[PDB]
């Protein structure tokens, strides 16, 4: 997801 | 309780 | 070994073979005929019934989920896109998905069925993983711990024993079927959110002794 | 145990290494008997840390960016949590001075947490404390829970499997060595990892019987 995709 | 117990004597 | 994996195979071949209307109450009148099949079951594992009697309730009431789930895997080795109940009925992976339970099925075939078969699991084998799950430490409330984690390491030694001398071309296979163990834990604990949910709803006939090992003791 | 695999291990040591040492860790709860309400924050913090540096951990494995870059999001947030428990079971058990090590033990017990979670912990904790593992054990163990192929959302299973091998016959060898005296050593820490399985289940259940912070909300599915 979001933060954690890069 | 009931069965477990009386299956294992 | 103290620990005969032989004599844990007598067990697993003591308590099967047959050969001969919801997907989920079929699967539920399953599991309660095979509880009652299981403590026979439990009793020929070796050290078992010589433990504490407040003990073997505890062990068998943890794992009995697992454990069955296990023991129908194997099982159901022969079919495909599918799973094969005690009772000689087959329930088709299309038909557990049109009644709700398609995701915890196809899990259990990918996870569970299929690994087995791939790696030609045979009933030793399957024999020792479940009586690893029947001894388990992490019990609540169960009293002396350590003779469980003790009777669990022989059941071990003896599995790695009989993979290395059956199987010595495949030097890590004892630790493959061993990282079975955890992937049937999290479906097993799947399964009984689903079952608290179907006993809680009222709509699935949920015999004795599959109630009893439901509702805390 | 062979060079190739022995210089694999270095790199996975150092990456581990870049942790926050315990002491860190240990120092952050035990200073000032805090409000309940605060040692959530607390903790809060500790663990959006510790998912920092695990998704850096992660990244350095030997190769986890040949996988499918979703499958690596499905790697990430179904093991999480696992890693965590792994992790501070490595802290609380490693020594500490007189009376602390209790001291931690029911400042984390009074944090709001259900002794129904809790108590499961500490014997978890109690559990891997008494194999008595080396740092060694610990990392390469926590690598083989981030690369579990049994994990939801896997659209690759068979890649993820075959990059767990490595790690595996390595940690049989390295428990020969360390551990000649416990000989099924393996097999043992091979079983802790399903009782991990359990935290993973019950972590969503626990969090809403009682905020967080935005890499949380989404690593955990939690609000
Ligand atoms: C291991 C490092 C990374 O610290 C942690 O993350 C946590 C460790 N946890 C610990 O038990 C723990 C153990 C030993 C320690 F020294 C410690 F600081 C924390 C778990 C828990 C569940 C209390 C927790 C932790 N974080 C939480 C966040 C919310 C809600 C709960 C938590
Ligand atoms: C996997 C599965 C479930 C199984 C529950 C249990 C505990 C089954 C045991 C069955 C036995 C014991 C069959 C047999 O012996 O043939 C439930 C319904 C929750 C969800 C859908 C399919």
């Amino acid at each position: 997801h979001k933060i954690l995709h890069r | 309780h009931k069965i477990l117990h009386r299956l294992l004597q | 070994e103290d620990m005969p994996v032989e004599r844990i195979l007598e067990a697993e071949l003591a308590v099967e073979p047959k050969t001969e209307n919801d997907p989920v109450t079929n699967i539920c009148q399953a599991a309660d005929k095979q509880l009652f099949t299981l403590v026979e079951w439990a009793k020929r594992i070796p050290h078992f019934s010589e433990l504490p009697l407040d003990d073997q309730v505890i062990l068998l009431r943890a794992g009995w989920n697992e454990l069955l789930i296990a023991s129908f895997s194997h099982r159901s080795i022969a079919v495909k896109d599918g799973i094969l109940l005690a009772t000689g009925l087959h329930v088709h992976r299309n038909s557990a998905h049109s009644a709700g339970v398609g995701a915890i099925f196809d899990r259990v075939l990918t996870e569970l069925v299929s690994k087995m078969r791939d790696m030609q699991m045979d009933k030793t084998e399957l024999g020792c993983l479940r009586a690893i799950v029947l001894f388990n430490p992490d019990s609540k409330g169960l009293s002396n711990p350590a003779e469980v984690e003790a009777l669990r390491e022989k059941v071990y030694a003896s599995l790695e024993a009989y993979c290395k001398h059956k199987y010595p071309e495949q030097p890590g296979r004892f630790a493959k079927l061993l990282l079975r163990l955890p992937a049937l834990r999290s479906i097993g604990l799947k399964c009984l959110e689903h079952l608290f949910f179907f006993k809680l709803i009222g709509d699935t006939p949920i015999d004795t002794f599959l109630m009893e090992m439901l509702e805390a003791p | 145990l062979t060079p190739d695999q022995q210089t694999l291990l270095h790199f996975i040591m150092d990456s581990y290494n870049k942790q926050r040492m315990p002491q860190e860790i240990t120092n952050k709860i035990l200073k000032e008997e805090f409000s309940a309400e605060e040692n959530f924050l607390i903790l809060t913090e500790m663990a959006t840390n510790h998912v920092q540096v695990l998704v850096e951990f992660t990244k350095k494995l030997p190769g986890f960016q040949t996988l499918d870059h979703e499958d690596q999001i499905a790697l990430l947030k179904g093991s999480a949590v696992e890693a965590m428990f792994l992790r501070s079971a490595e802290i609380f058990n490693k020594k500490l001075p007189s009376g602390h090590s209790d001291l931690l033990e029911e400042r984390i017990r009074n944090s709001g947490i259900s002794d129904e979670y809790i108590t499961p912990m500490f014997s978890f904790y109690k559990s891997i404390g008494e194999l008595k593992m080396t740092q060694e054990e610990y990392a390469l163990l926590t690598a083989i829970v981030i690369l579990s192929p049994d994990r939801q959302y896997i659209k690759d299973r068979e890649a993820v499997e075959k990059l767990q091998e490595p790690l595996l016959d390595v940690l049989q060898k390295l428990c020969k060595i360390h551990q000649p005296e416990n000989p099924q050593h393996f097999a043992c820490l091979l079983g802790r990892l399903t009782e991990l399985r359990t935290f993973n289940h019950h972590h969503a259940e626990m969090l809403m019987s009682w905020k967080f912070t935005p890499l949380l909300c989404e690593i955990w599915d939690v609000q």
